[PDB]
């Protein structure tokens, strides 16, 4: 009635404890009371005062295992080719007695086992005795009948899963064995004979299909097998050997008949083939190096299809075919590669390459500047019968991914330098933000260092107003023209600074430009004022006819008209004096006027010499009053 | 060895605060891993003292020997100082297993020569003889460390 | 914070915590919880003084400084039968044996 | 003059309680802690200590007139280590440096 | 006179002294609005040197020093 | 012979510097074509400070090169 | 509310206390026995018998169990255990046996 060391009888409490253990082994019926008093009894024998009793404990326990098993070892083994579901049942109720027995044994493995063939502590016992047990039977015998019945699972019947899935089971528990290799019994007993017959099995199946079967038909199959073998190792093997079964099956597959799939990659390709490339695809990615053949056919049937597209013809008199032709090759192949080989940069990155050798073609100059550049100027001029507001926009967006292919960007921005220049000093522009969304969009394209002397254009274009109306405002503080000037950055605008030759400035307009010098200095000092005379246009009415001519030219028009006013003829050493033109300035402008007939040369003489005297026309009819030079 | 204290020559400030019902003492590692003995703490007293970055300081109960917990761990490596402030170290009493408290009470209460004479078991003797040991905690705080990497 | 007690029937304790704002209406029903007598005869004592229903245990003189789980306190329990109440009595508990010589001071 | 020599010895004493002589400048920075510190005959020997926070405290009140003052302090706070301490020790070996420093600095006095 | 002119246009290019570059501050171009001025008219300022800055960058950079960035010297803001 | 030089603010200029002239006739012309001074110049080849006392020829400069122009460092 | 997670401990001079099975299972040797063959079912009452443990042991250890299961995890001081001196040899014999 203590806890107290004495002196016990062993025979009598071992008689009792054993009348329990055996009870427990076997999942019988123990009342309560009975498994609650044989822990005083153990407890009792674990410290009896004299010579305590537990190394005797120890093995009068492990011959009772060993007998145990060695007896389940003669009824299983008398079984007559029935064994599996013998074992099973025998193991269940092992398994489920011997972490009970673990339970009960407590104080034996605290104080004593875990104080010092090494000894081993009861839970850890039991299992390698059944381990013994599954030296002799389990390898030989069991193995053969657990192969054969997933041999038979490739078709036929379903064999219960419960039996296979438990006798698998049973060799991981090697629980109790945490050193390097908790799950090597498991694959040395188990896994190589099934990876190697799972080999030979399907290396044969895939010769026999092979044999009587076309390349369409192998890869449908295929998929069918692994995905049944992918749901079946589930239902019978350990969570750590399916991709390793996968893995084999794909290699054994594939790469035994390769160089027979990259015969039909060809064919598929350059047909429509949506079914079957999906097919090779998702059996092909997992299977060493396929893609890479994919990937070069996929770029020589882009390159084939842009060239046959695009360097047939253009209608030689129409360049928005070339756009149009490349956007709907690129928006049609981004649809199928997203819609069947989902994503897979590999081959978007092959359509890139393969688009950028079919835009970008030199024949033994490239045009695709020069056509994206007159696209550009064409779509953003006035009117013809063009798009509306909101389609310009919506094209441009586009525009730009055709534009990144290209890779001469030096060669774009000069020639959309000059059409810009000359659509902005003209005024026919469709509608003056639209250039700033453009500016915006090849900025976002292309960099910042790229666009400035455009957006420069821009600023100047917007700011010509204000500094006109300030010079409007300012100016009286009697001119007699209506001025309106604009001012550029020079620098920036692709204008020739140099004068061809030296020009004498109009009588008539002498006041207003040195008033503008003299504005420009009070209002803006450090600026060094440069005149183009070749951009300047001016009004005339002419008063000698009967009718309002108004006319409107050039200023070398307007002085060597204006040279004539002192009398109906001049000499050229007169206007030559008068003007100091170089002679090859003054011929222009000369056969500019006698191309309008304007003038007419005194003698026959159709050349200009020395001696050339002209003299204007007499009776020059024009049916419209108002008009313009070779308008 | 491993365990061991290194001359990084670098100043920290830190304060013993002890919120335990027990004396405290605590014990330096040296270069050689050798220890060093200072001075004990009052119950319920913060003593501000003057240590190198990278020690390695234990706490332990002075004529008892058993462990105490700082910063509710084993050992205690002070850090560089920021914001000029100093850097707080708690002492508390570990929740001792019943058999280990009984143990202690019967160390206070017996002679270490009056031992086997007592009505128990035989390995509660020898239970009664393991005393505890700095040498022994750090000890098995090696291997546990050795384990850990 | 939270008291610890002992509810106590002659051979019977029962352990249980509770906080100093809860009254006798959830004591009374841990006790039927586990006993399952008459819900409404379970006169509940102190020392030899009864307690009220709804007055809290901090009114009758529970503190967390000197019910500390280390040493709860006491609280005698009484049900009525025959529509009477039997008069309070606890059980004490053993006694220890005489001290060994060798651990005397 | 007042102001140049303060201004200089302000100058000074922030160079050195500067950002990178942390290698053998920290002992000084704050008054010596015995209690925190382990020392018995500290204070029974060295009579008058002195340190940089006190001076810089000192400093932004009317007590330091003359640059003197604050040479005699400088002084003052190097003996009382060269008094204490035995000639081959790490802070003799800082506290050198850092006087080598004072004294070039002090060569370079604006006077 | 035979005629009468009625209006006139005209065009001119320019260049400042001796001067091209980019603001180093913020690396706009001089004609060109802040990052500041974006997230909604400053002009552009000039120094003693040959250094084209940027009005508002200098202003709220010399709100603390005053030399150039390029020239650590001094500050004109003259021309 | 010329080499390529780039600024702080993102342009890049050409200088015609032959093989035998100095650094510091580098950074003379670096100053009179831009707005830095020599004092506050550093010049960057194969990620290597280059010494104002020497010249190109010693650090083996070949055609075309470019070097990287940053201010003044220290420690 | 009210429960009956409350398992029943009775000594050997017939005490029955109920303490909460999650403070109960702190013992390793209560583990073993209300883990295996033996486990309740249906109406029945969760009761062991210590047929070697006397009252004034089985009430520290009982006591010991609340107070592991309240100071544990807790960032508060924790208050040492007191033991009686004339308990020690008993409390250390229950504690060896109970593995606690
Ligand atoms: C009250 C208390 N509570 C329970 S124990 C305790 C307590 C605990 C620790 C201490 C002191 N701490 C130590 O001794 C530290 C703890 C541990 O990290 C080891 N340790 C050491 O100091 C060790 N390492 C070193 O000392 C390093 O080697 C340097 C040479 O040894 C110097 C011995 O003197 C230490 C006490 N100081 C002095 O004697 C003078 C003082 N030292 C220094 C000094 C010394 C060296 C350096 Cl590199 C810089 C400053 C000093 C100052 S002011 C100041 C804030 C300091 C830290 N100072 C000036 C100025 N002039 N002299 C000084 C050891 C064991 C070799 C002594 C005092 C009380
Ligand atoms: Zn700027
Ligand atoms: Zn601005
Ligand atoms: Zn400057």
């Amino acid at each position: 009635m203590s806890l107290k060391p004495r002196v016990v009888d062993f025979d009598e409490t071992w008689n009792k404890l054993l009348t329990t253990i055996k009870a427990v082994v076997m999942l019988e019926y123990v009342e309560r009371a009975t498994w609650n008093d044989r822990f005083s009894d153990i407890y009792a024998l674990c410290v009896a005062y004299p010579e305590p009793l537990g190394e005797r404990l120890y093995t009068e326990t492990k011959i009772f295992l060993e007998n145990h098993v060695r007896h389940l070892h003669k009824r299983v083994l008398e079984s007559e080719e029935q064994v599996l579901v013998m074992y099973h049942r025998y193991w269940e109720e092992y398994s489920k007695g011997a972490d009970y027995m673990d339970c009960l044994y407590r104080y034996l493995n605290t104080q004593f086992i875990k104080k010092n063939e090494p000894l081993m502590e009861i839970g850890e016992l039991a299992l390698d005795m059944w381990r013994k047990l599954m030296v002799e039977p389990l390898q030989a015998i069991l193995i053969r009948m657990l192969l054969r019945e997933i041999k038979n699972d490739r078709g036929g019947e379903d064999p219960n899963q419960k039996v296979i899935h438990g006798v698998i089971n049973s060799f991981v528990h090697v629980e109790q064995y945490k050193k390097k290799f908790p799950l090597k019994f498991y694959q040395e007993i188990f896994e190589s004979p099934f990876l190697t017959e799972t080999g030979e099995y399907y290396k044969q199946e895939a010769s026999n299909l092979l044999q009587e079967s076309n390349c369409s038909q192998y890869m449908e199959k295929v998929l069918g097998r692994l995905k049944d073998e992918e749901i079946r190792c589930r239902k019978y093997l350990h969570p750590s050997s399916y991709t390793k079964v996968i893995h084999e099956c794909q290699q054994r597959m594939v790469a035994d008949h390769l160089q027979f799939l990259h015969a039909e990659c060809h064919n598929i390709i350059r047909q429509e083939k949506k079914n079957d490339m999906a097919n090779m695809y998702v059996l092909l990615r997992a299977v060493s190096t396929g893609l890479p053949h994919m990937i070069q056919e996929l770029q020589n049937h882009i390159h084939d299809e842009g060239l046959r597209a695009t360097s047939n013809l253009t209608q030689e008199n129409m360049p928005t075919l070339f756009v149009e032709s490349v956007l709907e090759v690129h928006g049609k192949f981004v649809q199928l590669i997203n819609t069947v080989l989902n994503g897979d940069q590999h081959f978007m990155s092959a359509l890139d390459k393969a688009l950028t050798s079919v835009v970008n073609y030199r024949e033994p100059v490239c045009k695709a500047p020069e056509l994206l550049a007159k696209y550009c100027d064409n779509l953003l001029k006035k009117s013809a019968k063009g798009m509306t507001e909101n389609e310009v926009e919506d094209r441009l967006t586009s525009f730009i991914t055709v534009f990144k292919y290209i890779d001469d960007k030096d060669v774009f921005q000069k020639f959309y330098a000059r059409m810009l220049a000359k659509r902005l000093i003209h005024g026919l522009s469709m509608s003056m933000d639209s250039e700033e969304a453009m500016i915006n969009k090849l900025k976002q394209a292309c960099g910042y260092e790229f666009t400035s002397k455009l957006h420069r254009m821009y600023t100047d274009m917007s700011v010509s107003a204000d500094l006109n109306n300030k010079f409007n405002n300012f100016i009286k503080n009697d001119l007699g023209i209506s001025f309106q000037i604009y001012v550029l950055q020079a620098g920036a605008w692709p204008l020739t600074q140099a004068p061809s030759s030296t020009f004498a400035i109009p009588q008539e307009l002498e006041k207003s430009v040195q008033m503008f010098e003299l504005f420009y200095s009070q209002h803006f000092s450090g600026r060094k004022l440069t005149w183009l005379h070749y951009l300047c246009t001016g009004e005339v009415k002419m008063n000698y006819l009967g009718k309002p001519y108004v006319a409107m030219v050039t200023t070398y028009q307007m002085a060597v008209l204006l040279a004539f006013n002192n009398s109906e003829t001049v000499s050229y050493k007169e206007l030559q004096d008068s003007t100091q033109m170089n002679e090859k300035e003054l011929t222009k402008t000369i056969k500019s006027l006698l191309d309008v007939k304007m003038i007419n040369h005194d003698s026959e003489k159709e050349d200009i010499d020395a001696e050339s005297s002209f003299s204007l026309n007499m009776n020059f009819s024009s049916k419209r009053t108002k008009f313009k030079i070779t308008t | 060895p491993v365990l061991r204290s290194v001359n990084s020559r670098e100043p920290s400030q830190v304060i013993f605060c002890n919120r335990s019902p027990r004396v405290v003492l605590p014990v330096w590692l040296n270069f050689d891993g050798e220890p060093q003995p200072y001075p004990t703490l009052p119950p319920g007293t913060g003593r501000r003292i003057h240590s190198y970055r990278g020690h390695l300081w234990l706490f332990r109960d002075a004529g008892t020997h058993d462990g105490l917990l700082v910063n509710q761990t084993e050992l205690f490596v002070p850090s560089l100082n920021v914001d000029g402030q100093p850097i707080f170290a708690n002492i508390t009493l570990p929740v001792y297993t019943l058999k280990e408290r009984c143990l202690q009470v019967v160390r206070s209460l017996v002679k270490p020569e009056n031992y086997r004479r007592l009505d128990i078991v035989r390995s509660l003797y020898e239970d009664l003889e393991d005393h505890p040991n700095v040498q022994k905690d750090l000890e098995r705080l090696t291997q546990e460390r050795i384990a850990h990497q | 914070m939270d008291v610890f007690l002992m509810i106590r029937r002659h051979k019977t304790t029962i352990f249980t915590d509770a906080k100093e704002s809860s009254t006798v209406f959830e004591l009374k029903r841990i006790v039927e919880g586990i006993l399952k007598r008459p819900p409404d005869e379970q006169r509940l004592y102190k020392d030899d003084q009864l307690l009220d229903d709804g007055k809290t245990l901090g009114e009758c003189g529970f503190t967390s400084q000197t019910a500390r789980p280390q040493a709860p306190a006491t609280v005698g329990l009484a049900f009525r039968a025959d529509d009477t109440f039997e008069a309070l009595c606890i059980e004490p508990f053993s006694s220890p044996p005489e001290l060994p010589d060798v651990m005397k001071p | 003059k007042v102001s140049e020599q303060l201004k200089a010895a302000s100058g000074i004493l922030k160079e050195m309680f500067a950002k990178c002589h942390a290698a053998y400048a920290w002992p000084f920075y704050k008054p010596v802690d015995v209690e925190a510190l382990g020392l018995h005959d500290y204070a029974d020997i060295i009579k008058h200590p002195m340190d940089m926070s006190t001076i810089k405290s000192k400093l932004e009140a009317r007590e330091y007139r003359d640059a003197q003052e604050f040479g005699a302090d400088v002084r003052l706070m190097f003996s009382n280590a060269y008094k204490y301490n035995p000639p081959d020790h790490e802070v003799v070996a800082m506290a050198r440096k850092l006087q080598d420093v004072f004294e070039m600095r002090f060569a370079k006095m604006p006077d | 006179k035979r005629f009468e002119v009625k209006k006139w246009n005209a065009v001119a290019l320019w260049a400042w002294d001796i001067v091209v570059d980019n603001c180093a501050i913020c690396r706009n171009h001089i004609m060109d609005l802040c990052i500041e001025c974006q997230a909604n008219e400053c002009t552009v300022a000039w120094g003693v040197c040959n250094h084209a800055f940027h009005f508002h960058c200098i202003s709220r950079w010399l709100k603390t020093r005053q030399v150039c960035p390029l020239d650590n010297r001094e500050w004109e803001f003259q021309k | 012979m010329q080499i390529f030089v780039k600024t702080l603010t993102g342009k890049t200029i050409t200088l015609e510097v032959e093989p035998s002239d100095t650094i510091e006739n580098v950074k003379a012309k670096i100053q009179d074509k831009e707005g830095i001074p020599p004092d506050q110049q550093r010049l960057i080849f194969a990620g290597k400070q280059l010494e104002d006392g020497r010249t190109l020829s010693d650090y083996n400069i070949q055609k075309e090169s470019t070097l990287h122009l940053v201010l003044r460092l220290r420690g | 509310g009210p429960d009956a997670m409350y398992v029943k401990l009775i000594s050997s001079d017939g005490h029955e206390f109920i303490v909460k099975r999650e403070h109960a299972l702190t013992s390793g040797t209560i583990k073993a026995m209300l883990s295996g063959p033996g486990q309740f079912a249906e109406n029945e009452t969760n009761e062991v018998n210590f047929r070697e443990i006397p009252s004034h042991v089985l009430s520290k250890v009982c006591m010991y169990f609340t107070y592991k299961v309240r100071y544990t995890n807790s960032s508060t001081e924790i208050p040492e255990f007191p033991i009686a001196p004339e308990i020690a040899l008993e409390l250390l014999m229950a504690a060896n046996f109970l593995d606690c």
